[PDB]
């Protein structure tokens, strides 16, 4: 498996199960990362259906307060793809990390990553006919690497890439 | 009790000389009726695009069409269902050919397209006299009429596109460039076909 691929559907994985089991998804923002934010990163651009939002935390109120024996509020992500848009990023980045690791390594990559699915509200958890309203979701990310977990051998793809861009939209 | 978050119109960030609507109008004006010109205006050797389908509908073009570019390619052998199909700056050409023929409606109405967008940092300096560039993400939600005229097949095609666009290389043709394509098609209804009739 790609490298890139594996990163992505990884995260994927993790922000939608961190949304579905109703858990704050700021962490996986760069705004919350003491390396960038000392690096002297900007906060992470969030747009959710058009609106723009200043922190990971009132993205992560907005989605307690559209969620108010069936389940109020399920993400289905029907799919997903990543692309490289950076091979060579550098910021933020210790003077190893450039050293060690080279571009065709798949670790200092800047990543453009869309999932696709759909939206379930008040819906029983497992069924995908019975709904009262069903949306259709599209989300892109902007992916960086984070400088303190890829040193650790221990690995959490949810910490191992950071959200510095966020486009949500929903219909 | 449940309320589904608001849906706020399509807010364009793309700065006071708009860019964005400029480089989106000339793209699918140019994608529906010759988009091969699109690669060497827009596209480079790092460029990378990718198809991906969100549904698996009836008989729908895209699907075959896909699935007859990677059962013919050489390169490699996958089987029935391709979710998504990905290929770098050298195979876009011959990709965009055997995607269906596509209209897309005008710009002008602000009621068929969702379009977000913005400009970011850390991207890479073609030129190379810096280390980073800044570069401009385009989300696009809309739809489309999609058609096979090989086969007798004609209907609506809901999508989703992400365009990276970033600076160019020194001697080409626009001061920008695309770096990532990322093309989602949701879902396509049939719909009757146009006819023509002459004397």
């Amino acid at each position: 498996m790609l490298s890139r691929r594996y990163a992505a559907k990884s995260f994927v994985e993790w922000y939608y199960r961190q949304i579905n089991e109703n858990k704050p998804v700021a962490s996986g923002y760069v705004n919350n990362n003491a390396t960038y934010t000392k690096a002297g990163h900007p906060p992470a651009d969030i747009t959710i259906n058009g609106r723009v939002v200043a922190t990971p935390e009132e993205w992560d109120t907005m989605l307690k307060e559209q969620r108010a024996g069936r389940k109020p509020v399920r993400y289905d992500v029907d799919c997903f793809d990543v692309h490289v848009i950076n091979a060579d990023y550098r910021f933020a980045a210790p003077q190893r990390m450039i050293e060690q690791h080279a571009p065709t390594d798949g670790v200092r990559m800047m990543m453009a990553l869309t999932v696709s699915g759909s939206v379930y509200f008040g819906a029983s958890p497992r069924s995908t006919d019975d709904y009262v309203i069903k949306q259709h979701f599209n989300d892109v990310f902007i992916l960086v690497p984070n400088w303190d977990v890829l040193e650790k051998p221990g690995a959490r793809s949810a910490r191992k890439y950071l959200i510095a861009s966020h486009k949500y939209r929903a219909y | 009790m449940p309320t589904p978050l608001p849906q706020l119109p399509s807010n364009v960030r793309d700065g006071e000389n708009n860019v964005a609507s400029t480089f989106l109008q000339a793209f699918f004006q140019l994608w529906d009726h010759d988009r091969l010109t699109l690669i060497p205006q827009f596209y480079d050797s790092e460029t990378t695009f990718s198809v991906v389908f969100a549904t698996d509908s009836p008989q729908d073009p895209a699907s075959s069409s896909c699935s007859k570019f990677s059962r013919n390619l050489n390169i490699l052998s996958p089987p029935s269902t391709l979710q998504r199909l990905f290929v770098g700056s050298n195979l876009i050409a011959d990709l965009w050919k055997v995607l269906p023929a596509t209209r897309h409606p005008s710009l002008d109405q602000t009621s068929q397209w969702l379009i977000d967008c913005h400009t970011f940092p850390h991207l890479a300096d073609p030129t190379g006299m810096a280390p980073y560039a800044m570069g401009l993400m385009i989300n696009v939600n809309g739809q489309c009429e999609e058609a096979d005229i090989s086969q007798n097949l004609y209907g609506t095609r809901t999508f989703s596109r992400c365009f990276i666009l970033g600076p160019s290389k020194p001697g080409a043709p626009h001061p920008y460039r695309v770096l990532s394509d990322q093309l989602t098609l949701h879902t396509w209804k049939p719909q009757p076909a146009p006819q023509v009739g002459t004397v």
